[PDB]
C-alpha cells in the first residue's frame, strides 16, 4: 500500500509501488517523515510512476516510504479564505492562525461543456473613462493589458479592484504567477491600508520556488474563483468574479521549464509541444456561464518586442481586448497614462457598443491622429502654413488629451478619494459635445483632473 | 555498509560511486586522500558526484564515506579585508581566519510577510546613474553590456563610494584570470576601501564546481549582516560564466539539454539566488537576535553583471536575468567609442523603485535633467539637418547638447551628493547656456573645486542632511553667481 | 603487468588491464613491437582505460600488448635545448644527434598560486605606428592577434620578432601548433643565416600530424619556457623570456576532433562541453611571477570571420592587449590591416602614458567614429547637403586611415620597397599636427605607405 523512492534526479522523483496498488494520474503523495508533496505525472509499468516535488527537494534519500491519499490536490474554499494569504497548497503564510473552513475542492477539473455557455454577450463597466470608451471591457472576457516599463501598474490593479467593488463587490481573487516578493508585499500592505482587504483572496507563488508552484498557483486561484462564481443568492443567480494573474508569459515560461525537465523534444523555438493545449485548457475555464461569470485581467510582456513569436501568438487568440501604457504620458503628469493609438479592442462593434459610440470613438481617434502628424510639420516649418486649418484640431485634441485625466479613488496623495465613477453615457455625451464644438471656446487647461462635463463647466466658469 | 562505497569511474571531474545507500541530495562526501565531493545524481545503482578539489589523484577502487553534512562557510566580521576561495579557505597568505560561526550555503529567502518597502538611497558616485536611475537599499539592479564597455569600473566605483556610508561590501569573481583579480585587489587597497570589503575568488583554472558554487557562499557572507540589523552590498562580476560552468557540469552528467544546449533549470539557478536580496522588517531582526537588536532594519543590495554578444539582448540567458531584476543599466559600444564615458544609454534604462530611493534635494532637482534629455532625444533624425529646422527646435538641440556634455565623468572620481546638487542646479537655471559645448567639463570641475574650497560648512550640511529649503537654494545661487564672475575656468 | 588492445576507433584506443595495475589518469604507455605511445584520458571501470595515440594507428590490430611506464610524458630542459628542433615527445628532428642533457620535467602541472603574482610596470616600444599609438605593450604582459584567414597574422608576428627579439638580451621559445611546414623551414633557415640560433628553442607539430600530436604540442614549449623562467645562477640574476605561439586555436580544434569519440555530448555549435576549462588550464600557466617574467605573443584564428564564435569569445578575456585585423581594410590595400575601433590595451590610461598621448588617441578614435557614422547618409544621398564640419571630418578621417599604413622590413619581397621604423614621438607629432589642421591642403595620396610626416611632406611636394 506504500511505495519507496528509487531515483532522485533534480526535482523528478521515481517511486516504486506494488503491482496491484498503483496511484492514478494527478494523485497527491506525501513522504513519511518530511513535509514535501509529490504529484504523479506518468505510469511506466512494473509499478513505477514519475512524480514532481511540490517544493524543495534537498534532504531526501533513496529508500524513504511514500503513502498515497487517493485524491488530487485539494484546497480550502469559501468566504473564510477572504482577507488571507495562502500558498499553492492553501496553507496560511500570513501568521494569523488556520483557515476556518471544511469545504475542499480539487484543483484539476474539466471545462464547462458546450451547453453551459452563456446565451448572450454583455459588457462590463469599470469606471475609467479612457478604458470605458476606447477599450471596452467584456463581461466574462479576457483583457490583455501590456505596456509599461516602470509605471505604476500595481496601483492601477488595486484601483480596478476598488472600482469594481464600488460597482459591485464581486469577491475578487489575486494570483501572482511568479511575482517579485517586494512588489507582493507592497500590494498586500496597500490593500490593507484601504480596507479593501476584506473582499480579496490572495495566492502567492514566488520567483525562487520550483516551477511546479509557478504552474499550479494559477490553478489554485482559478479553483477559488470558480467556487466564488458558483455561489448563488436568494434570487438564485451567481456572482461576477474578477481574477488577476500577474503574468501569463511566466506561466508559459514555467511550462517550458517543466516540459524540458521531463525530457521531451522541443518545438520550433524551444517551447513545449503542448503550449496550445495547456494554454487552452487553462483558458477554457475562464468563461461566463448561465449562473455567474469570471473575468480575467492579465499583464502581457511581449518577448523581445516581437509579435511573431509563439508566446504572444498563442495568447492573442484568447485576448478579447488590448490595453497599453505610456511612460512619457506618465512623466507628462496624466496619472492614468494610457496611450490611445496603440490600445484598441475587439468590442468596438457598432451593433453592440452603439452606433454613436462607434462614431465618436473613431472620430476622436482620427482627430488625435491629426494632432500627432502636425508636430513634425510644426517643428520643420511652423504655423505659417497652418492658418485657419489644423489649428482647430490642435486645440480640440489638446482638450481631448487633457480629458483622459482622472483622479483615482484609492490614491490619496493627489486627491481626496473622489468618486468619479461616472456612467458611460456621461463620457459619450461629453466626447460628442467636445467634438461638435460647444466646448471649443472653453479653455483647454480646465480639462485636467475632471470627471464629468458639469465639473469642467463649473471649473470654466470658476476661472 | 550504507555509508561506504567504491569508486567505479573517473573522468573529467565526475566520479561514479557504487554503494552509499544512505546518501542524501547535496550531501558532502569524503575521499581517502582528504578531498571532498558532493552528491548530485542519485540513480538506481550508483551515485554521481563532483569533486571540490582536483580529481587527478583519484583512482578506481578507492573508498568514499558519507558525512551526513551540508556545505558550510565561515561567517562573521573577520573576513573583511581578506581574500578567500569558494570554500572560505584563505589564499592571500596572511594566516588562518578565526571565525566563530558557520552557515549553510543553500538557504531560503525570508517570507513575504517579513519584508518591507525600499526607501533608503545608495550612492554610486555617478551623476548619470544617481539622477536618472537611482538604486535603493534592498533593490536588485542589473549592469548589462558588451565586452570592454566598463561594467567592472562601475561596480568598483560603486564599492569605493561607500567609504563614509558605513555599509559592508562583497566582491565575487567568477572565471577570471588571477592577474586581474590581483590588480582589482591592489586598487581596492590603494584607496583604503579594503577595510570593509571581502573578496571571493574562483579563477579560470579552478574546477567548474567552485565557479558554480561561489556566488551562493558570497550571498551567505552578505546575509550575515542583513540578519542582524545592518546593510550590505554584493556584486557578481559574471553570471554568464557561472551559467557556462553549470552547463558543463549538467552536460557531463548526461541531462537533457535545451536551447543553446543549456539545461532546463538555468532560470531556477539564477532566480533562487537573486531572490535572497531584499529588506527585512524590525520584527524579523528582533526575532532572529532574541531581543539583542531592537529598532533597526536590515537590507542586502545586489549588482549582477551580464555580458552580451554584439548587443544581442534576446539570447536565452540575458532575458531571464532581465525579467527577474527590477531595473537595468545598458552600456553601449558606439557611445563608448564616441567619447561618452560612462556609456549609459538613457533610452532603455529604467529603475522601477524610482524617486522613492532618493534624497529630497536630488529628487527635487532631477526633473530638469530628465525633461531636457527627453526633448533632445525627440529630434535625433534632424541632427544632421540643422540648417532646415525651427529656431526653438535649435535651442532645444543646444540645451540637450549642453546636458549631454555635462553628463560625462572620469574614473575613480566619485561625487558626493553636494557636488551633483550644485552641478544640476547650475545646469537647470541656465547658467551653463552662455559657454560653448566644449570647456563644459572644465567649467564644472572649476566650479566644484571652488565650492569645496571656500564653502565647507554648506557642503558638509548638504552631505550629512540632504535637505532643501529657501535658505539652501539662496546660498547655492549666491555661490554660483559669485563663481560666474570674478573667477576663471 | 601488461594490458591488451580491445578496440580502436580513429585516434582513440582503449586498453584492458588487471584490476590491480590500472595506470593513473595522465600516464604514458608503449605498444610492444611498435614506436607508438599512448596517453591515458579516462578510467571506465572493470580495469579499462581510454587513451589517445601520439601517432598514426595504421597497422594496429586488436590483441597487441601494452606496457606502462608509471609516469607522465617527460621532456628535456635546460641550455642543451637551445639551437635544436624537437617534436611533441622531445625527440630531435634536426638530424644533429641526441640532446645532451639529463634533466626531465613532466608536461602536466598545476598553475601558479594567487600569492606568487607580479604586476607589469614597464612599457615596450615596437616601431609600429598604430600599435604604439593605440595599443601599447607592457613588458611581462600577454598580447594576442585576432584575424581571419589571409589577413596578415604571420607577417605581423615576424615583424614583431624582427623588431623586438633581435635587440633582446635573453632567451626565446617558439612553438608551432598546426601551421605550414614551409613557414617553419623558412624561419629556421632565416635564424640560422644570422647568428641568433643559439638563443632560441623550437618545437614543431604541424597540420599534417595526427590530432594526438597537435593536442599536446603546446605544453612542451610551455614547459621549456617555464623551466627557463624559474632558473637562477650562482651570483647571477634571472633572464627575461620571450614566448611565441602560433595559432593556439588548433589546440582547441584538436580537442574538438576527439570529443565525440571520448563519449561526451556536444554543446553550442558542435563544440566540446569543456572548452573554457581546458582553455583556462593552459592559459593560466603563461604568466609572470615574482621569480622571473615572461613576455608572450599569440596568434588567434577567427573561424568564418565571426568574432562572436565561442572560441575567440572565450579567448578574449585572457589577454592584456588585443589587436584585431579586418578583411575590409586588407582588401583596400592598407597594410597592416589593423582595425583601430576594436583594438584596446590596459596601458591606455593617462596615469601610465601621460596626458598628451591619451588625448591624441581619444581624438583620433572620435574622428574615426564620426566618419563611420556619416558614411551611410554620405552613400545613399549626396555629399553636398552635408555640413561643412562633416566634410572636414570626412577628409580628416580619410587622411587618418591613410596615415596608419607602413612598409615593413619582412614585406620587402611582396612590394619591393624598403622597410621603415618610426619612433612614437614622431607619430604623436604627426597625429597632433593632422588633428590640428596644419595639413589640410596636402592631398590624401601623399599619406600612403610612408614613415614620418616629413616623408609625407616630401612625397606631396614631389607630386
Ligand atoms: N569613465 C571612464 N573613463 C575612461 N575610461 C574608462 C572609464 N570607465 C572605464 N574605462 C576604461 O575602459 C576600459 C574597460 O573597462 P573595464 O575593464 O571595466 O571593462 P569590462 O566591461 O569589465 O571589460 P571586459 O570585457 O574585460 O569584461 C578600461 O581601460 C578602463 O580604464
Ligand atoms: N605589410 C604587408 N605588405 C604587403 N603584403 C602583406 C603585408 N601583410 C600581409 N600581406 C599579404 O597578406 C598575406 C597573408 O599573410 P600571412 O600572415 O602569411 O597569412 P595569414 O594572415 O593567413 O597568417 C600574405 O601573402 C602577404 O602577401
Ligand atoms: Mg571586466
Ligand atoms: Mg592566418
Amino acid at each position: 500500500s506504500s511505495g519507496r523512492i528509487i531515483q532522485i534526479i533534480g526535482a523528478v522523483i521515481d517511486v516504486e509501488f506494488e503491482r496491484t496498488s498503483v496511484p492514478k494520474i494527478y494523485d497527491a503523495l506525501q513522504v513519511d517523515g518530511t513535509e514535501t508533496t509529490l504529484e504523479v505525472q506518468q505510469q511506466l509499468g512494473d509499478g513505477v510512476v514519475r512524480t514532481i516535488a511540490m517544493g524543495s527537494t534537498e534532504g531526501l534519500k533513496r529508500g524513504l516510504t511514500v503513502t498515497s491519499t487517493n485524491a488530487p490536490i485539494s484546497v480550502p474554499v469559501g468566504t473564510a479564505t477572504l482577507g488571507r494569504i495562502m500558498d499553492v497548497l492553501g496553507r496560511p503564510i500570513d501568521e494569523a492562525g488556520p483557515v476556518a473552513t471544511e469545504e475542499r475542492l480539487p484543483i484539476h477539473r474539466q471545462a464547462p461543456s458546450y451547453a453551459e455557455q452563456a446565451a448572450s454577450t454583455d459588457l462590463l463597466e469599470t469606471g475609467i473613462k479612457v478604458i470605458d470608451l476606447l477599450c471596452p471591457f467584456a463581461k466574462g472576457g479576457k483583457v490583455g493589458l501590456f505596456g509599461g516599463a516602470g509605471v505604476g501598474k500595481t496601483v492601477n490593479m488595486m484601483e480596478l479592484i476598488n472600482n469594481i467593488a464600488k460597482a459591485h463587490s464581486g469577491l475578487s481573487v489575486f494570483a501572482g504567477v511568479g511575482e517579485r516578493t517586494r512588489e507582493g508585499n507592497d500590494f498586500y500592505h496597500e490593500m490593507k491600508d484601504s480596507n479593501v482587504l476584506d473582499k480579496v483572496a490572495m495566492v502567492y507563488g514566488q520567483m525562487n520556488e520550483p516551477p511546479g508552484n509557478r504552474l499550479r498557483v494559477a490553478l489554485t486561484g482559478l479553483t477559488m474563483a470558480e467556487y466564488f462564481r458558483d455561489e448563488k443568492d436568494e434570487n438564485g443567480k451567481g456572482r461576477d468574479v474578477l481574477l488577476f494573474v500577474d503574468n501569463i508569459y511566466r506561466y508559459t515560461l514555467a511550462g517550458t521549464e517543466v516540459s524540458a525537465l521531463l525530457g521531451r523534444m522541443p518545438s520550433a523555438v524551444g517551447y513545449q509541444p503542448t503550449l496550445a493545449e495547456e494554454m487552452g485548457v487553462l483558458q477554457e475555464r475562464i468563461t461566463s456561464t448561465k449562473s455567474g461569470s469570471i473575468t480575467s485581467i492579465q499583464a502581457v510582456y511581449v518577448p523581445a518586442d516581437d509579435l511573431t513569436d509563439p508566446s504572444p501568438a498563442t495568447t492573442f487568440a484568447h485576448l478579447d481586448a488590448t490595453v497599453v501604457l505610456s511612460r512619457d504620458i506618465a512623466s507628462s503628469g496624466i496619472y492614468p497614462a494610457i496611450d490611445p493609438l496603440d490600445s484598441t479592442s475587439r468590442q468596438l462593434d457598432p451593433l453592440v457598443v452603439g452606433q454613436e459610440h462607434y462614431e465618436i470613438a473613431r472620430a476622436v481617434q482620427n482627430v488625435l491622429q491629426r494632432y500627432k502628424e502636425l508636430k513634425d510639420i510644426i517643428a520643420i516649418l511652423g504655423m505659417d502654413e497652418l492658418a485657419e486649418e489644423d489649428k482647430l484640431v490642435v486645440y480640440r485634441a489638446r482638450k481631448i488629451q487633457r480629458f483622459f485625466s482622472q483622479p483615482f479613488h484609492v490614491a490619496e496623495v493627489f486627491t481626496g478619494a473622489p468618486g468619479k465613477l461616472v456612467p458611460l453615457k456621461e463620457t459619450i455625451r461629453g466626447f460628442k459635445g467636445l467634438l461638435a464644438g460647444e466646448y471649443d471656446h472653453i479653455p483647454e487647461q480646465a480639462f485636467y483632473m475632471v470627471g464629468g462635463i458639469d465639473e469642467v463647466i463649473a471649473k470654466a466658469e470658476k476661472l | 555498509a550504507k555509508n561506504e562505497g567504491t569508486i567505479v569511474m573517473v573522468s573529467d571531474g565526475i566520479v561514479r560511486i557504487h554503494g552509499l545507500a544512505d546518501a542524501m541530495y547535496g550531501e558532502m562526501i569524503e575521499f581517502d586522500g582528504g578531498l571532498f565531493g558532493m552528491a548530485l545524481n542519485l540513480e538506481q545503482d550508483s551515485v554521481g558526484a563532483v569533486v571540490l578539489g582536483n580529481y587527478l589523484s583519484l583512482q578506481e577502487g578507492q573508498k568514499a564515506r558519507c558525512t551526513g553534512r551540508v556545505l558550510e562557510v565561515p561567517v562573521g566580521p573577520e573576513l573583511l579585508g581578506r581574500v578567500v576561495d569558494a570554500l572560505g579557505n584563505p589564499i592571500d597568505g596572511k594566516g588562518p581566519i578565526d571565525a566563530k560561526l558557520t552557515d549553510a550555503v543553500e538557504k531560503v529567502a525570508p517570507g513575504v510577510i517579513w519584508r518591507q518597502s525600499v526607501d533608503q538611497p545608495v550612492q554610486t558616485g555617478y551623476k548619470s546613474v544617481d539622477t536618472m536611475i537611482p538604486v535603493g537599499r534592498g533593490q536588485r539592479e542589473l549592469i548589462i553590456g558588451d565586452r570592454q564597455t566598463g561594467k567592472t569600473a562601475m561596480a568598483i566605483d560603486a564599492i569605493i563610494a561607500q567609504k563614509n556610508s558605513g555599509i559592508k561590501c562583497v566582491y565575487v569573481a567568477i572565471g577570471q584570470k588571477q592577474s586581474t583579480i590581483a590588480n582589482v585587489v591592489r586598487k581596492l587597497e590603494e584607496t583604503g576601501a579594503m577595510a570593509y570589503t571581502t573578496v571571493v575568488a574562483a579563477a579560470a583554472a579552478d574546477p567548474a564546481a567552485m565557479q558554480y558554487l561561489a556566488p551562493y557562499s558570497g550571498c551567505t557572507m552578505g546575509e550575515y549582516f542583513r540578519d542582524r540589523g545592518e546593510d550590505a552590498l554584493i556584486i557578481y562580476d559574471d553570471l554568464s560564466k557561472q551559467a557556462v560552468a553549470y552547463r558543463q557540469i549538467s552536460l557531463l552528467l548526461r541531462r537533457p539539454p535545451g536551447r543553446e544546449a543549456y539545461p532546463g533549470d538555468v532560470f531556477y539557478l539564477h532566480s533562487r539566488l537573486l531572490e535572497r536580496a531584499s529588506r527585512v522588517s524590525a520584527e524579523y531582526v528582533e526575532k532572529f537576535t532574541n531581543g539583542a537588536v531592537t529598532g533597526k532594519t536590515g537590507s542586502l543590495t545586489a549588482l549582477p553583471i551580464i555580458e552580451t554578444q554584439a548587443g544581442d539582448v534576446s539570447a536565452f540567458v540575458p532575458t531571464n536575468v532581465i525579467s527577474i531584476t527590477d531595473g537595468q543599466i545598458f552600456l553601449e559600444t558606439s557611445l563608448f567609442n564616441a567619447g561618452i564615458r560612462p556609456a549609459v544609454n538613457a533610452g532603455i534604462s529604467v529603475s522601477r523603485v524610482g524617486g522613492s530611493a532618493q534624497t529630497k534635494i536630488i529628487k527635487k532637482l532631477s526633473g530638469g535633467i530628465r525633461t531636457a534629455l527627453a526633448q533632445y532625444r525627440e529630434l535625433a533624425a534632424f541632427a544632421q539637418f540643422a540648417s532646415d529646422l525651427d529656431e526653438a527646435t535649435r535651442k532645444q538641440l543646444e540645451h540637450g547638447q549642453r546636458v549631454t556634455e555635462l553628463m560625462k565623468q572620469k574614473q575613480y572620481a566619485p561625487y558626493s551628493i553636494a557636488d551633483q546638487a550644485v552641478s544640476v542646479y547650475a545646469s537647470n537655471e541656465g547658467y551653463m547656456a552662455d559657454v560653448e559645448v566644449k570647456k563644459i567639463v572644465d567649467f564644472d570641475a572649476a566650479l566644484i573645486a571652488y565650492f569645496r574650497s571656500e564653502y565647507a560648512p554648506l557642503m558638509k550640511q548638504i552631505d550629512e542632511t540632504g535637505d532643501y529649503n529657501k535658505d539652501i537654494e539662496a546660498a547655492i545661487k549666491a555661490g554660483i553667481e559669485s563663481f560666474k564672475a570674478t573667477q576663471t575656468y
